[PDB]
C-alpha cells in the first residue's frame, strides 16, 4: 500500500481476498487526487457553491449565562443536507468519477447517509443503489421517500436482523462483483483502509475552518473541541487539524444510551473489546464468545457498534479523551439549545453539547473556551423528542 | 496437515479427484448436524469443510447466511462446535477436516490459543474468510506452529504476485474460486502450490469431472449441500436420503 | 409620517385610530435605526454569525441540459430556519429591543413565521406569544411543537374561520392594548405602513448579494430574477436592488392553485380587485359585495389573500411582471429539482422554479441568464408531496 | 346630519343625556333584527348605531365578532342591510341612524356611491372603524357632500393634535372611547367639537349617569345589547323582554 493502513494497532484491511484489488485501486486514485490541484479546486467549488461552506461558528449567548465558559458551535447543521455527511459524500462522488465509475453503492440505517449519497449522486449524475435494513426502512419512511425522490434505488435487505450491520454485508457483496463500474461510498471514518483515511481527509475542512474562525474571533485556540462519535467522521473532521496543537483538548462523546451499567449503550471505544469486523480491527460491541452486538442510543445516527480506528488510537496514546452521555442527558441538551439559542440540534450532536454543558455546570467559575461540533439539525428528531416528552 | 497429504496421495494412486462438501456446524440442530455429517462421509465425502456460525459473514451468501441463523436458533456456539468436532474425529480418524472461520472468532481468545484447540480436537486446516494474504502473518505462523494448514482462497481476479504468495503461504490445498482457469492450475503447479480444489459453483457431477479434467485435484461443493438441508428442513428422513444420493453422484463423477 | 406610506395608489395606514401611535413610534425607530451604524453592525453580525449569510448562489448543472438557459438559485434554503423569513425576523427583533420592548406578538398559518419569530425571540430574549388559527394548528402540529420547544406561547384562535386571516385580528387587538411593552412582528411586506417598507429593507440583502455574486460568476447581470409571491417579502428582497437596473426583468409568481378559471387560486395581484384590508389598500381576493376571501394553493406558505403594495405598484407601472403557476406545475418543478440537482425546495419556491422551467422549455434556443430565489427547503413538504403522489 | 342637531337640542331643554344602543343588522335574523330595533326604540333609545356584517372586523371583539357570524349565517348582505334601513326609517322618521362600517364595504362600489345611497335611505352618520383621521379625506368629503355626518373615534391615547383634528373634521357627535376624561370633554368643547358620546364599557345605569355628569352628551352601549341577544338567542320572547327592560333602565339613568 502507498499509505499506512494502521493507526498503532487498529485499522488494517480485513476483507476477503476478492476485495483487495478494489481497495488498492481506490487508494491509488485517492493519492493521485490529493495531489491534483484541479481535483482540490473542483471539490472546493462544490463545497462552497453547492453545500454552503464555510459554515458559521456561532458564539452562544444565553446558555453559558452565570459561568466563565465561552461556548461556540460549528454550524454543520447549516450544511446543505443538514448534517456534516455532505462534505465527504461529495469528495467520494468526485472520486468515483475520477476513476471513471458511474455507479455508487451505499448502505444506511437512520437514513442520513442514504440521503446524502443520493444527493451527491443526483448532482454528479451517478446511478445509486442503497441497501437498507427493512427494520430501518419501516421506521425511516421519510428518508426512503427522499432517496427515491432523488433517483436512488433503495434495496431493502432482510437477511439476519435487517439493520445497518446486514446492510453493509450486501453492500460489500455487491461491490465484490461490481467494483469495476461501481464505487462503494462508505458512511464513516471506519471500515477497511483507505476509508478511515479518505473520509477523514474529506471531513477535515470542519476543523481547518474552526481553527481560522476561532483565531479571528478570540485570537486564541479553544481549550477543548467536543464532537459526538457514532463511527467517527464528524469527530475526526473536527479534531484532525488540532492534533498537533497539544494545548487543545480533544473530546469525543459516545452514546451512553440507558447507561453503561445497563449494557444498553453504544460506547465500544471505552466499554467494548477490540475485535475484527467490517474489514478493520477496532473496539466493538461483542458477546463473550465473539459475536458482534448492536449499539443502542435514542439517536439512530450513533448506532455503529464499533468505531473508527484512528480514534481508538488517539485514545490509546492519550491525545484525545472519550466520554459517554446518556439518552436523558442528550434530551435535556436538546431542549436547552432550543429554548436559549433557538437552534434545533440533531439528537446526535446533542450528545456533544450535553457534555460541554456538563463541563460548564460542574465548574462554573472555571474559565474555558469550548467549541462543540453541531454536526446536524434536529428537524428529523422533533417527532422522537415529541413522543418521548408526551409519553412523560 | 498430514491428513491432506495422505488423502491426495491415495487419490492419485486411484487417479480420482476429491469431493469436499461444505456444511454449517449445528444446522439445523446439533444431533441433526452430526447425523448429517456421518451421512456425507458414508456417502463418499473425501474431506469436510465445516463452518462455525458467525453473526456477520460479510463473505457469505443467503444460503449460508440462513444456515447460520438456523444454528444460532438451535443454540450453537463456538464452544459447542469444538465438542461436535472432537466427536466427529473420534468416529472418523482419517478424514481431513477443514474449518471455515471469520477472523473475530479466531482472534477472540488469542490467535495461538485458537489454533492450539484446533490441533487438540484434531482439525487439519482453517480458512479465515476475511483475512487476505496481506494480513495473514499472525494467523499463518500460529497455524504452522500447531501443525494446522492455513487455507487461502485464490480469486478470479488473482494476479501473479498473489499467485506466488498463495503458493508459498498455503498448505493442505488451494481454494480455487480474467484468467483461463487452465492457466491458473498451471501457474500454481508451477509455483509448487498446494493441490487446488475447485470451489466455484460445483453443484452437478458434470462439474466435478470438468474440474478434475481441467487439472484441479477435486472440487468443494460450497452450498449445494446446505440447499438440500433447507429443502428438506421439513422432513429429516428425506434430508438424509437426498444427501446420500447427491454425494454418491458427485463422488462417482470424480473417478 | 417621515416616509411615504404609499406606492402609487397602494399602501397607506388603514387602521383604527388606536393603533396610529404604535405605527408612528415604529416608523420613527426604524428611521433612526437605519441611520445607526451600530444597529447595522449588530444586524450584520447576527445574519452572518448566526443565520449563515451570505447564502450561496448555485449554478444548476443538469436541469438546463439541452437549452441555452443558464439557471442559478439563490440558496435561501440554506438559511438557519430553512427559509428567508429569518432575515427580517432578526431585524424586527433587534428593533423591538432598540425601542426598549421585551415582548413580541406574531401570528402564523403554515407555521414558518411562528417558528421564525420564536427563534428570533429565544435568541434575543424576548417573551413571545403567537396567535394561530385552530384549523392551521390541527394541521401544523410539528410547527407548534417547534414553537413551544423554543419557549413561545401559542394561543389558538378559533374566531371566524380559524385561520391567518383571524389570527391577524387577535394579533392586532392584542397590540392595541400592549404596544407599550410589546412589538408586533408582521410576517410579510404587507399590512400598514411602515411594515411594507421595513420588511423590505430587512430582506434586501438577498438581492444585494445576488447582484454581487452574479457579477463575480458571470460578469453581467441576469436577464430576469424570479421569485414566488405569497405576501411578497422574498420577492421584494430579491427585486429591491435591481429595480434601477432596467435591463434586468423582475418576475413575481403567484399561486395558480387548481387554475385561475376554477376560482380556486391565490393570485390577487393579477386576478383580484383592489380593496382595503389589513391596514392597506391593495389587490385582494374578495366577493362581489366586498367580503375578503381565502387564497388557495397546495403550498400553505402562499395563502395570503392579498399582496404587498409595492408589488401592486411595480406591476402598475410595468417595472415587474406577475404570472401564476398551478399546483401541478409546482409539483413537477419540485420533483425535477430533487432528481437533477439533489435539492429539495419548498413547495413555495417551486412556483418560481416551475416558471423558470417554463421559460426554458418554451424557447430552448433562447439564450438567457436566469436567477430563481429558492426561498426555502422542502423538508416540511415531503409528507404533502408524498400523500399527493401515492394518491395518484 | 340634521337629525343629530335636532336630538341634542331637544335633549338639552330636558337636560338629559342620549342613550345609544349598538346592534348588528340581521342578527340573529332579518325579521328578528327588525323586531329587535323596534323594541330598542320603543324602550327609549334616542339614536341607533347599526353594524353591517363584515368578514374581517379587525377592530371588534368576540361579542361583535359572533354577531357578524350569526348575520352571515342568516344570509345578510350589505344590499339586504340597505333594504332593512329604508324600512327602519320608514317607520321611524326622526330617530338618528348611524352606521358602523369597515373601509372595504364603503370603498367597494366607489366611496361617493356609498354615501349617495346612505343619504338616499336616510342614514345620518357613518363611522368607518379602520380609517384614522390621517386617511379620512375621501371619506369625509364624500360624507359632507351627501350631508352625512362622518363620525370619528377619540381614543384614550389621544394627543392634542388629534383632538384638534377630530374637532374640525367630525360632525353629529364624537365617539369617546392617559388623560383625565374630564379634560377630554373639556378640550373638545373648547375646540367646538361635536357633542361627545361616551362609548367605552357602558353596561350599567351607574355608568350612564356618570358619563352625563362627567360632561358627556350621552353614552353608546357598545355590546351590552349584543350580549342579551346572545344570552336569549335560545328564546326570542325573552330576548325582547330583557331588551325592553335593560334599555328602559339605561334611559331612566340619563335624565
Ligand atoms: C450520521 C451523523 C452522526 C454520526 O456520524 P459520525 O460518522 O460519528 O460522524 C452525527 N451527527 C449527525 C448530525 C449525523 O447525521
Ligand atoms: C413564507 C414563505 C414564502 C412566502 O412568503 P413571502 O412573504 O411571499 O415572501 C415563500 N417561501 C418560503 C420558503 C416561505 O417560508
Ligand atoms: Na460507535
Ligand atoms: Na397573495
Amino acid at each position: 500500500t502507498l499509505l499506512n493502513p494502521y493507526f498503532g494497532e487498529f485499522g488494517g484491511m480485513y476483507v476477503p481476498q476478492i476485495l483487495m484489488p478494489a481497495l488498492n485501486q481506490l487508494e491509488e486514485a485517492f493519492v493521485r487526487a490529493q495531489k491534483d490541484p484541479e481535483f482540490q479546486a473542483q471539490f472546493a467549488d462544490l463545497l462552497k457553491n453547492y453545500a454552503g461552506r464555510p459554515t458559521a461558528l456561532t458564539k452562544c449567548q444565553n446558555i453559558t449565562a452565570g459561568t466563565r465558559t465561552t461556548l461556540y458551535l460549528k454550524r454543520e447543521d447549516l450544511l446543505h443536507g443538514g448534517a456534516h455527511k455532505t462534505n465527504q459524500v461529495l469528495g467520494q462522488a468526485l472520486l468515483a468519477k475520477r476513476m471513471g465509475k458511474s455507479e455508487i453503492i451505499a448502505e444506511t440505517g437512520a437514513g442520513q447517509h442514504g440521503v446524502a449519497s443520493a444527493l451527491a449522486s443526483a448532482l454528479l449524475g451517478l446511478k445509486c443503489r442503497i441497501y437498507m435494513g427493512a427494520k430501518d426502512v419501516e421506521r425511516q419512511s421519510p428518508n426512503v421517500f427522499r432517496m427515491r425522490l432523488m433517483g436512488a434505488e433503495v434495496i431493502p435487505v432482510h437477511s439476519g436482523s435487517a439493520t445497518l450491520k446486514d446492510a453493509c454485508n450486501e453492500a460489500l457483496r455487491d461491490w465484490s462483483g461490481s467494483y469495476e463500474t461501481a464505487h462503494y461510498m462508505l458512511g464513516t471514518a471506519a471500515g477497511p483502509h483507505p476509508y478511515p483515511t479518505i473520509v477523514r481527509e474529506f471531513q477535515r475542512m470542519i476543523g481547518e475552518e474552526t481553527k481560522a474562525q476561532i483565531l479571528d474571533k478570540e485570537g486564541r485556540l479553544p481549550d477543548a473541541v467536543i464532537a459526538c462519535v457514532g463511527g467517527g467522521s464528524n469527530a475526526i473532521g473536527m479534531f484532525a487539524d488540532f492534533i498537533n496543537d497539544t494545548s487543545v483538548g480533544l473530546i469525543g462523546v459516545e452514546p451512553g444510551g440507558h447507561g453503561i451499567e445497563t449494557g444498553e449503550h453504544g460506547a465500544p471505544l471505552k466499554h467494548g473489546r477490540v475485535g475484527i469486523y467490517f474489514g478493520m480491527k477496532a473496539p466493538m460491541m461483542q458477546t463473550a464468545d465473539g459475536q458482534i452486538e448492536e449499539s443502542y442510543s435514542i439517536s439512530a445516527g450513533l448506532d455503529f457498534p464499533s468505531v473508527g480506528p484512528q480514534h481508538a488510537y488517539l485514545n490509546s496514546i492519550g491525545r484525545a479523551d472519550y466520554v459517554s452521555i446518556t439518552d436523558d442527558e442528550a434530551l435535556e441538551a436538546f431542549k436547552t439549545l432550543c429554548r436559549h439559542e433557538g437552534i434545533i440540534p440533531a439528537l446526535e450532536s446533542s450528545h456533544a453539547l450535553a457534555h460541554a454543558l456538563k463541563m460548564m455546570r460542574e465548574q462554573p467559575e472555571k474559565e474555558q473556551l469550548l467549541v462543540v461540533n453541531l454536526s446536524g439539525r434536529g428537524d428529523k428528531d422533533i417527532f422522537t423528542v415529541h413522543d418521548i416528552l408526551k409519553a412523560r | 496437515m498430514e491428513r491432506y497429504e495422505n488423502l491426495f496421495a491415495q487419490l492419485n494412486d486411484r487417479r480420482e479427484g476429491a469431493f469436499v462438501p461444505f456444511v454449517t456446524l449445528g444446522d439445523p440442530g446439533i444431533e441433526q448436524s452430526l447425523k448429517i455429517i456421518d451421512t456425507l462421509i458414508d456417502a463418499g465425502a473425501d474431506a469436510l469443510e465445516l463452518g462455525v456460525p458467525f453473526s456477520d459473514p460479510l463473505a457469505d451468501g443467503p444460503t449460508i447466511q440462513n444456515a447460520n441463523l438456523r444454528a444460532f436458533a438451535a443454540g450453537v456456539t463456538p464452544a459447542q462446535c469444538f465438542e461436535m468436532l472432537a466427536l466427529i474425529r473420534e468416529k472418523h480418524p482419517t478424514i481431513p477436516i477443514g474449518l471455515l472461520m471469520y477472523a473475530n472468532l479466531v482472534f477472540n481468545n488469542g490467535i495461538d490459543a485458537f489454533y492450539a484447540r484446533c490441533e487438540q480436537v484434531g482439525v487439519d486446516s482453517v480458512l479465515v474468510a476475511d483475512v487476505p494474504v496481506e494480513e495473514s502473518a499472525p494467523f499463518r505462523q500460529a497455524a504452522l506452529r500447531h501443525n494446522i494448514a492455513p487455507i487461502f482462497i485464490c480469486p478470479p481476479n488473482a494476479d501473479d504476485d498473489l499467485l506466488r504468495q498463495v503458493a508459498s503461504y498455503g498448505r493442505g490445498y488451494t481454494y480455487l474460486l480474467a484468467l483461463p482457469l487452465h492457466h491458473l492450475i498451471e501457474k500454481l503447479k508451477e509455483y509448487h502450490a498446494a493441490p487446488a480444489l475447485q470451489g466455484f459453483g460445483i453443484s452437478s457431477p458434470e462439474q466435478v469431472s470438468a474440474a478434475v479434467r481441467a487439472g484441479a485435484a477435486g472440487a468443494i461443493s460450497g452450498s449445494a449441500i446446505v440447499k438440500i438441508i433447507e429443502k428438506n428442513l421439513a422432513s429429516p428422513k428425506q434430508m438424509l436420503a437426498e444427501l446420500r444420493s447427491f454425494v454418491s453422484a458427485m463422488k462417482a463423477a470424480s473417478r
